[PDB]
């Protein structure tokens, strides 16, 4: 069950970070929360059988994935800053892609 | 400015000596020539500057100035299949080099997430990037580096032999 | 019909889940930004 | 009876899709609502994101603009999606980052 | 107006020009920079 070892060893160096940090527990539980979001708007497509405004529908689950992959390009730069961009840098052009991507997912949803 | 990126300034200066008289590109950009190339071959050129900016700076903000320029771009030519079709492989291939790094995940998923919301906003170009065989390609690698994230972070952590 | 000339998304029921999404990720940002600048490593 | 009294034609529109019933499409709003108001709780009370280290010398009145460039710039784009036309919303953008973009540039230099 | 083995004289005379200020920064710079 080596399974078992990786998911412990994994289990134990996550939860160890996230308590290091509260920030990276901010980012993990907001992820989660957008999972949630996302499979909340596959449900009710599924339950109802029909997708009649698929703008609006796409507008919602891309929003969710877009702050989803913002929020992990954003921890990635935390926990190991990159060359050349301090983490208030890291931290402004994440705002500012969070912005056009809201302002976009406004625009599609009519 | 894209040939500054790759070697150095002076072979971005001769590069633009080169493809301002070279008549590959008058034969389409000639005087009363009032065609998208004319506008799109440029906005190509920005856009590629902007990409490899982004892919080996990590930087979010670059990125997300090549995805506005890439919708720049599906809103002016049909021959945008070429960048939603050249970013991704690139991408694609640093995977298969053995060259994945954070900087990678950033770019691709910000350029990504950013430019294939925007263009699905210009009503001749709408559902197709979900639903066409054009852009398959970048929908495949945005799974792929999301699986190889998830591997650099587990195999990082265990052992080499015991993956 | 023009782009303008459409039922809007609060006039549609079955729009109401995305809108409501949408406004609550983008109350959960604002609340994020804010709860990640006030608070201290 | 070519020239003549001839047979009438009416148009066959077609039925427009149908949208599910909505007490059906409430529920999922009240999920949503639930599901959002959870994680607040989350955060507030998990020991994360606690408010504490909250700037109060001259650097709270650039905080405070830096919370106004966020939440303003949210402003402008509810009225965008409200009915407001594009050229205000863009005008608009302009007034508020102008000097929106020196406060929140300001609060981070002075937020070490 | 001007005419046209004026304009082609003029075209001429600037790619010429930009070539030779090219060759020039690029002997410059390699000379005077590891
Ligand atoms: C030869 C040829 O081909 N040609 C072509 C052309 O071309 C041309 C051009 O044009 C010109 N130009 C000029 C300017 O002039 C020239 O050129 P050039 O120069 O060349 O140009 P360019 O650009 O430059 O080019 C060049 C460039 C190149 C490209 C280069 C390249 C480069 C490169 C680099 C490349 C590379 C690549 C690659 C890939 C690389 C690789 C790499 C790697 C791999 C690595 O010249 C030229 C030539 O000479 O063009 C044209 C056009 O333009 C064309 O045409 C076309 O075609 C097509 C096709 O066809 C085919 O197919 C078909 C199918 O489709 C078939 O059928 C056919 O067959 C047959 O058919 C017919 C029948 O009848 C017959 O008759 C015939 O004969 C035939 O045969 C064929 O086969 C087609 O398709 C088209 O059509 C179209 O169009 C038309 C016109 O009009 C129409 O009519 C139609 O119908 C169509 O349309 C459509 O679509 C559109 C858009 O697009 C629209 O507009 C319309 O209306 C329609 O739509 C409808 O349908 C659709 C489909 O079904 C749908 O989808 C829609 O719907 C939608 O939308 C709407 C509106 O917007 C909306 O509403 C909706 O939405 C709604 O609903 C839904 C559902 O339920 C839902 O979901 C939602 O929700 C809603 O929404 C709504 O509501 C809401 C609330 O409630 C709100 O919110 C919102 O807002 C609203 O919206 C949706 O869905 C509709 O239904 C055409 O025809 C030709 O071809
Ligand atoms: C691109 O360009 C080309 C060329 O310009 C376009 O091609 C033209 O397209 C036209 C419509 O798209 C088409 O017109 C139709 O042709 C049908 C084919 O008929 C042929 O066979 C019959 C024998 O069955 C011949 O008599 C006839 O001459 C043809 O050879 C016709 O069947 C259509 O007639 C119906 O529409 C016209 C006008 O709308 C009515 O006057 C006519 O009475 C028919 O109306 C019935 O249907 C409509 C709804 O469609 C109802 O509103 C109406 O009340 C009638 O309803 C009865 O019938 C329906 C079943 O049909 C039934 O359910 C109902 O209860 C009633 O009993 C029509 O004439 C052209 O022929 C075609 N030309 C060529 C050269 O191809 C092409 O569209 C363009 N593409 C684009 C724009 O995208
Ligand atoms: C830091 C903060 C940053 C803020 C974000 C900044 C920029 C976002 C980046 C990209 C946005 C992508 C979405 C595009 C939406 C466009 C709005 C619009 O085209 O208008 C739309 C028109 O609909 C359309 O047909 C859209 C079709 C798109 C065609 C656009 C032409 C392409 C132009 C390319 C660039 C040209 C530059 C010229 C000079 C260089 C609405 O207009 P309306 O007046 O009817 O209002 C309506 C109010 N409703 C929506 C609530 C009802
Ligand atoms: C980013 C910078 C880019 C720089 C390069 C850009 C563009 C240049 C490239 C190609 C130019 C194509 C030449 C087309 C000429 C056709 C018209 C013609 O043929 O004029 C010629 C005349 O010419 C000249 O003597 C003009 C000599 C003046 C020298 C230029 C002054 C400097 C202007 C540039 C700076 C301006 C602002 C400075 C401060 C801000 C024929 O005049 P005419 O008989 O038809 O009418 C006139 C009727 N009278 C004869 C009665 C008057
Ligand atoms: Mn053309």
């Amino acid at each position: 069950t080596d399974f078992q070892e990786t998911f412990k060893t994994s289990k134990r160096a996550y939860f160890a970070q996230i308590e290091k940090y509260p920030k990276l527990k901010l980012i993990d539980t907001f992820c989660f929360f957008l999972v949630l979001l996302g499979v909340i708007q596959c449900t009710f497509i599924i339950l109802i059988r029909d997708n009649f405004p698929f703008n609006a529908f796409l507008a919602g689950f891309i929003i969710c994935v877009g702050q989803f992959v913002l929020l992990m390009s954003l921890r990635l730069q935390l926990c190991n800053s990159f060359p050349g961009i301090s983490k208030n840098r890291a931290f402004a052009e994440f705002i500012v892609a969070s912005l056009i991507l809201h302002f976009v997912c406004l625009h599609f949803i009519n | 400015e894209f040939t500054k990126e790759i070697k150095d300034a002076s072979a971005g200066l001769l590069a633009a000596g080169f493809i301002a008289i070279v008549p590959g590109y008058i034969s389409r950009s000639v005087a009363g020539s009032y065609d998208n190339e004319a506008i799109a071959i440029t906005l190509l050129m920005v856009t590629f500057m902007f990409w490899i900016k982004a892919q080996k700076t990590g930087s979010i903000m670059h990125a997300t100035c090549a995805a506005l320029f890439y919708f720049y771009m599906v809103s002016a030519w049909g021959g945008y299949v070429f960048i939603t079709n050249l970013i991704p492989l690139h991408v694609f291939l640093l995977i298969l080099m053995g060259r994945y790094s954070s900087k990678l995940y950033s770019a691709y998923t910000t350029w990504y997430a950013i430019g294939t919301v925007a263009s699905m906003q210009i009503p001749f170009v709408g559902f197709l990037p979900i639903r066409s065989n054009d852009h398959m390609a970048a929908l495949g690698v945005f799974g792929l580096i999301q699986i190889v994230a998830f591997g650099d972070f587990v195999k990082g952590q265990i052992s080499t032999a015991k993956f | 019909l023009a782009n303008d000339e459409y039922p809007r998304s609060w006039e549609i029921s079955n729009s109401w889940v995305y809108i409501s999404a949408i406004c609550g990720v983008i109350v959960a940002w604002i609340f994020f930004v804010v709860s990640f600048v006030t608070t201290s490593s | 009876d070519k020239f003549g009294i001839k047979p009438e034609i009416h148009h066959i529109f077609h039925a427009e899709p149908k949208r599910v019933a909505k007490p059906i499409a409430v529920i999922f709003v009240l999920i949503i609502f639930i599901t959002i108001l959870s994680l607040i709780v989350t955060w507030l009370n998990s020991c994360a994101a606690a408010f504490n280290n909250i700037p109060t010398g001259v650097t709270a009145v650039y905080f405070l603009g830096f919370i106004a460039t966020i939440v303003g710039f949210e402003v402008i784009f509810a009225r965008y999606y409200l009915g407001t036309s594009i050229f205000e919303t863009l005008f608009s953008s302009l007034y508020l980052g102008a000097p929106g973009l020196l406060t929140s540039t300001k609060f981070l230099r002075s937020f070490g | 107006m001007i005419s046209d083995e004026q304009l082609n004289s003029l075209a001429i005379t600037f790619g010429i020009v930009m070539m030779t200020l090219i060759v020039i920064y690029h002997a410059v710079d390699s000379t005077m920079s590891p």
